[PDB]
């Protein structure tokens, strides 16, 4: 069925699954985060309070055990899915903190992207910083390498960075982007890592020990920008086999690894599509758009 | 009809033998990009 | 019984044709390499 | 419409109960005194487990010269003529169906090694280029 | 077994001779009696039934009894005349037209199962195309690895 979900106030920015692929995660401009059962209904159980800004970007763990969610009010935060209850707010972030990610499978560790000027690592336990990039300039999207070594942010320059946790200087700038890049995934290879930017085109890229020195290695038409300058956000299939896009254009852009064909530029949709959610074991799209509401699609 | 028969047997016999041709490699590029994440390693050791 | 060999018969024979051209294809690949 | 022994166009047929199959009563009558089962299915079958079955009759245009002298002669004749020289053409060709499944076999025995040969052939050529 | 017809769009006279150099190394009663005699001799068995020739005055009395029933038998021929054949005619034409039925009904379920088979065959050629494509790539990979793991060694 198309099963649309509503029940939230403002725009929803984040939606994303249980890792489990049991429960639900949405958040948006209301200042507080949803949740639901995939299954059944879609049904809604619990509601996290507490961010006083917008929840800008929610990040799971690995297991789904804890719940990371980036907000406006200069903060990130991590909770706990067992109870919904804060464990730790990220402070010290001089600004707009947009972007979290959570280091998978390794010592638990977190870059944060900000409106400051800096990339932020952190430590849960210590309640203390670890380490901090200033390139020069807001960083809007940021993710780790599988290593949990390289870290890569992307911002208003077009030229994605990735940083060395050890020698802590800039290993690998990336360009070919004509405008900002607003969106950063890397599949579950822990090598392919995909790049949406409202210049209207989506690019492939490859961090490996080794790398052609160039490796922008796959690119798709048809995503789009306004006025609204909204944040784009882009993801893998849990195979590596199709990209899911959405667009300030109301049509989720569904397209394949393979043949970069479009397989889908779906209507349904009332606003601007902010993030697309595959579910790791169905074929289970989940939309959700600043219309006020979500879309559960099947395919 | 019986050629179906000989058919449908062996269509999958000719899918599951070249699945693991194709899962032989793909279990070598593992190894191999574990050797490449190696061997990228110590290179910075040597170059420092 | 004649007319199910036959041509299963030269339904397997195309599987010669198919196999040895990929053996021909493996003997200069490793040969060059 | 006609018998399932013969090939005949039956003058009083009738189906046996185990097996939907029309034949001739003659024919029918003298396979299970030879042997009590129905000749097609081998199930068991009985005489009086027949069943007769009616049709409109079947009707043959005797023709225009039609005597004692021509059906005794030249039409009689004919009948164990072409009995007799089909059945020996039947025979020839059921012997030659015999001598080319023989060299059926053995083809496809042949192919059976040439593949048996060629997939330790292949596969080890295949794998010699991952070494 | 396996011989993929829908796939396989290409030797045979080469295969042919290796196939065939492995194979340079591997009721009735009395009946049956007179006829295979009279088919083996080639001599038809003698009817004799003097009756056109005509002892001769009974070959004579054979003539007419049979010429008195030819003309009585040729009698109720003419009386319904060319009616009973034309309505033997019309039968005839019931009976063909159901066997050509039956051509079209095999014809349907022939070409149906050729059909089931055509997309299996476009199903798998693909997936054993994605393979090989693969196959390939992957022994690119492990050559471009053990050329940079040697360049790794030598340091």
């Amino acid at each position: 069925p198309i099963m649309l979900l509503s029940g939230h106030e403002g725009e929803v920015y984040c939606c994303k699954f249980h890792p489990n692929g049991s429960t639900l995660a949405s958040a948006g401009f209301d200042r507080l985060i949803l949740l639901w059962n995939v299954y059944g209904d879609c049904d809604n159980y619990a509601t996290l309070k507490g961010h006083s800004g917008a929840v800008m970007e929610l990040h799971y763990n690995t297991d789904g055990s804890m719940l990371f969610s980036a907000s406006t009010d200069k903060t990130v935060a991590v909770w706990d899915s067992e109870t919904g209850e804060r464990v730790k707010r990220l402070k010290g972030h001089t600004s707009f903190v947009n972007s979290c990610y959570p280091a998978r499978r390794g010592p638990q560790l977190v870059c944060t992207g900000s409106d400051d000027g800096t990339v932020k690592l952190w430590d849960i336990r210590k309640k203390a910083a670890i380490q901090t990039f200033q390139n020069t300039y807001q960083v809007l999207a940021v993710t780790f390498n599988d290593t949990s070594d390289q870290i890569i942010s992307g911002g208003i320059d077009n030229d994605i960075k990735v940083w060395d946790l050890r020698q802590n200087k800039l290993t690998y700038t990336m360009r070919g982007h004509a405008d900002s890049v607003t969106g950063l995934s890397l599949s579950s290879e822990g090598s392919y890592l995909l790049s949406n930017a409202m210049d209207n085109t989506v690019r492939v890229w490859d961090v490996r020990p080794f790398a052609p020195k160039e490796r922008c290695v796959k690119i798709f038409q048809g995503n789009v920008h306004n006025f609204e300058k909204n944040l784009l956000r882009c993801s893998w299939s849990p195979d590596g086999s199709k990209i899911a896009a959405g667009s300030a254009d109301r049509f989720v852009y569904v397209w394949d690894t393979t043949s970069r064909r479009i397989l889908y530029k779906l209507p349904g949709h009332a606003g601007s599509i902010n993030e697309v959610a595959f579910h790791p074991d169905e074929p289970i799209i989940i939309s959700a758009s600043s219309d006020k509401r979500l879309y559960m699609g099947e395919i | 009809e019986e050629l179906k028969k000989h058919e449908d047997s062996a269509i999958p016999r000719r899918l599951e033998c070249l699945k693991e041709d194709v899962q032989r490699q793909q279990e070598r590029e593992k190894e191999l990009q574990h050797r490449y994440a190696d061997l990228l390693l110590e290179k910075e050791t040597l170059k420092s | 019984e004649l007319s199910h060999a036959l041509y299963q018969h030269d339904a397997a024979c195309r599987v010669i044709a198919r196999l040895t051209k990929e053996v021909t294809a493996a003997r200069e690949a490793l040969a060059t390499l | 419409l006609i018998c399932s022994i013969s090939n005949e166009v039956p003058e009083h047929p009738c189906v046996s109960p185990v097996s939907n199959h029309v034949y001739e009563r003659r024919l029918i009558e003298k396979y299970i005194a030879e042997n009590g089962t129905d000749p097609i299915n081998n199930q068991p079958l009985s005489e009086e487990q027949l069943i007769d079955i009616k049709v409109a009759h079947p009707i043959r245009p005797k023709p225009p010269s039609a005597t004692s002298i021509p059906a005794i002669l030249k039409a009689l004749q004919d009948e164990w003529d072409a009995v007799m020289l089909h059945s020996f053409t039947l025979r020839q060709q059921l012997q030659t169906t015999r001598q080319e499944l023989s060299h059926a076999l053995y083809q496809h025995d042949a192919a059976c090694r040439v593949i048996a040969r060629l997939t330790k052939e292949v596969t080890a050529a295949r794998e010699a280029l991952a070494t | 077994v396996d011989a993929l017809p829908y796939f396989d769009q290409g030797v045979r006279e080469a295969a042919a001779a290796l196939v065939e150099e492995e194979t340079r190394r591997y009721t009735d009663i009395m009946r049956n009696e007179f006829e295979r005699l009279a088919a083996r001799q080639p001599i038809e068995l003698l009817s004799m039934k003097r009756y056109e020739l005509p002892e001769c005055v009974n070959n004579s009395m054979a003539q007419l009894e049979h010429q008195a029933v030819r003309i009585e038998n040729l009698e109720l021929m003419s009386q319904h005349g060319c009616n009973a054949w034309k309505v033997y005619n019309e039968n005839l034409v019931h009976m063909i037209e159901h066997a050509q039925k039956e051509l079209q009904k095999l014809r349907k379920h022939i070409q149906d199962l050729n059909w089931q088979r055509k997309n299996m065959q476009l199903t798998a050629g693909s997936k054993l195309r994605e393979m090989e494509s693969n196959w390939v790539s992957l022994v690119s990979k492990n050559y471009e690895i053990e050329r940079t793991i040697v360049q790794l060694e030598n340091e």
